[PDB]
């Protein structure tokens, strides 16, 4: 699973992206409580997750090989 | 040139009206956002864009289907520039066709709308003093 | 170039929001008016314009006034071409640049609805058998 | 006095301008009058005047030297 960070987690991370393996699917509510566990500088950070370039819920499951982004408030134009 | 893209040259801008041109259109209406040194008091030094590609390209794509279902007749076509972009440089571009101008106009006006609420891009403020990252 | 011009040759555009821009705008919308085709039943072969030219020229710098008066900060230009053109051929091109995107998009539906009123400019449309001046 | 024909009136009356001369100020209102008079092909048709490239009420004055412009209905853009 490709883990993608941007804007400023992307800075706060040190780190653009990274590869997290997975034995089995998990939850979006579950992939953010891993990420958090991780990485507490960014626990109290906003922020959507995309799976495979779409915006989910966080009941929605992640698979080991999707492609996971954390898209913070959008500032476009 | 893509009907809907993000680019990292600086844009080249008439190509986009006459994409969206044919002998139905009565109207077409283009909006560039440029870089501005002065909001209210405030100096920016220059602007940084940065985009999750694929997807602000599907994003900006969603929009031309929303345009057509509310607005049946447009063509529509958006470009959106990354990276370091200077006081004056053009860091979108909107154009729409229409039969008739109203339509053009709030075609127009709600991509740009779109484009501030879904699309995942995102500026970095850079002053003398400092940056930051914008929200909404 | 003039702000404010009406002219006989093909127009051409990307001057027109070069005008408009300086470091405190952030937004221009362009409108352009294309000849069409088709539909109010039997097709266009071409449009003819015509106009009282310093009486013409000096409405479009009115609109312009109007149009600081209500909206400070902008930057307005406006040509409209006559004689005869073809489809798709631009009749007029008004550019308006803001700091904000609003005012943009505000002024210059203004002036396009404002030449539609007060500007003598006349357009006659012809056909393969016929033609007649329109009102309005 | 100049006057200034456009459009459908141009066409009518097969000219773009003439000479008439006013021994005094007129009305808008007699203009047309003396216009309709000499002109009766075209009293059906709608316009306002201009004089001096300014738009006037039907009781503003055309002085003999003014150049008065029959503006039909505009249809620009
Ligand atoms: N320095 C600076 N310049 C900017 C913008 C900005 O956020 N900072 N927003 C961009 C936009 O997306 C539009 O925002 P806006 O507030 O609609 O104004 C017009 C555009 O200005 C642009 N230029
Ligand atoms: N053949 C033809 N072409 C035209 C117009 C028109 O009336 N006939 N209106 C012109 C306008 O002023 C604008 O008004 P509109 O008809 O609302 O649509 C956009 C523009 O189309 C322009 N092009």
């Amino acid at each position: 699973m490709k883990v993608l960070y941007f804007a400023e987690i992307k800075d706060i991370l040190q780190k653009a992206q990274e590869d997290i393996v997975l034995e089995q699917a998990l939850t979006v509510q579950q992939f953010e409580d891993l990420l958090f566990e991780r990485y507490p500088q960014i626990n109290n950070k906003k922020f959507q997750v995309a799976v495979n370039e779409e915006f989910v819920q966080k009941s929605d499951f992640i698979q080991p090989n999707d492609t996971v982004a954390l898209i913070p408030p959008v500032s476009g134009g | 040139m893509k009907q809907f893209e993000i680019v990292i040259e600086p844009i080249q801008t008439e190509q986009y009206r006459e994409f969206t041109i044919n002998e139905y259109q009565g109207a077409v209406v283009v909006f560039t956002g440029h870089v501005r040194e002065w909001t209210k008091g405030v100096k920016t030094e220059y602007l940084e864009y940065e985009a999750y590609i694929p997807m602000a390209e599907k994003k900006l794509a969603q929009i031309g289907d929303e345009i057509n279902e509310k607005w049946p007749g447009t063509i529509t076509s958006i470009v959106h520039r990354i990276g370091p972009l200077q006081i004056s440089d053009i860091a979108v571009l909107i154009a729409v066709s229409s039969p008739h101008r109203k339509d053009a106009y709030r075609a127009n006006e709600y991509a740009i709308e779109r484009i501030k609420e879904i699309v995942p891009i995102w500026k970095k403020e850079i002053w003398e003093d400092g940056s930051k990252w914008q929200g909404h």
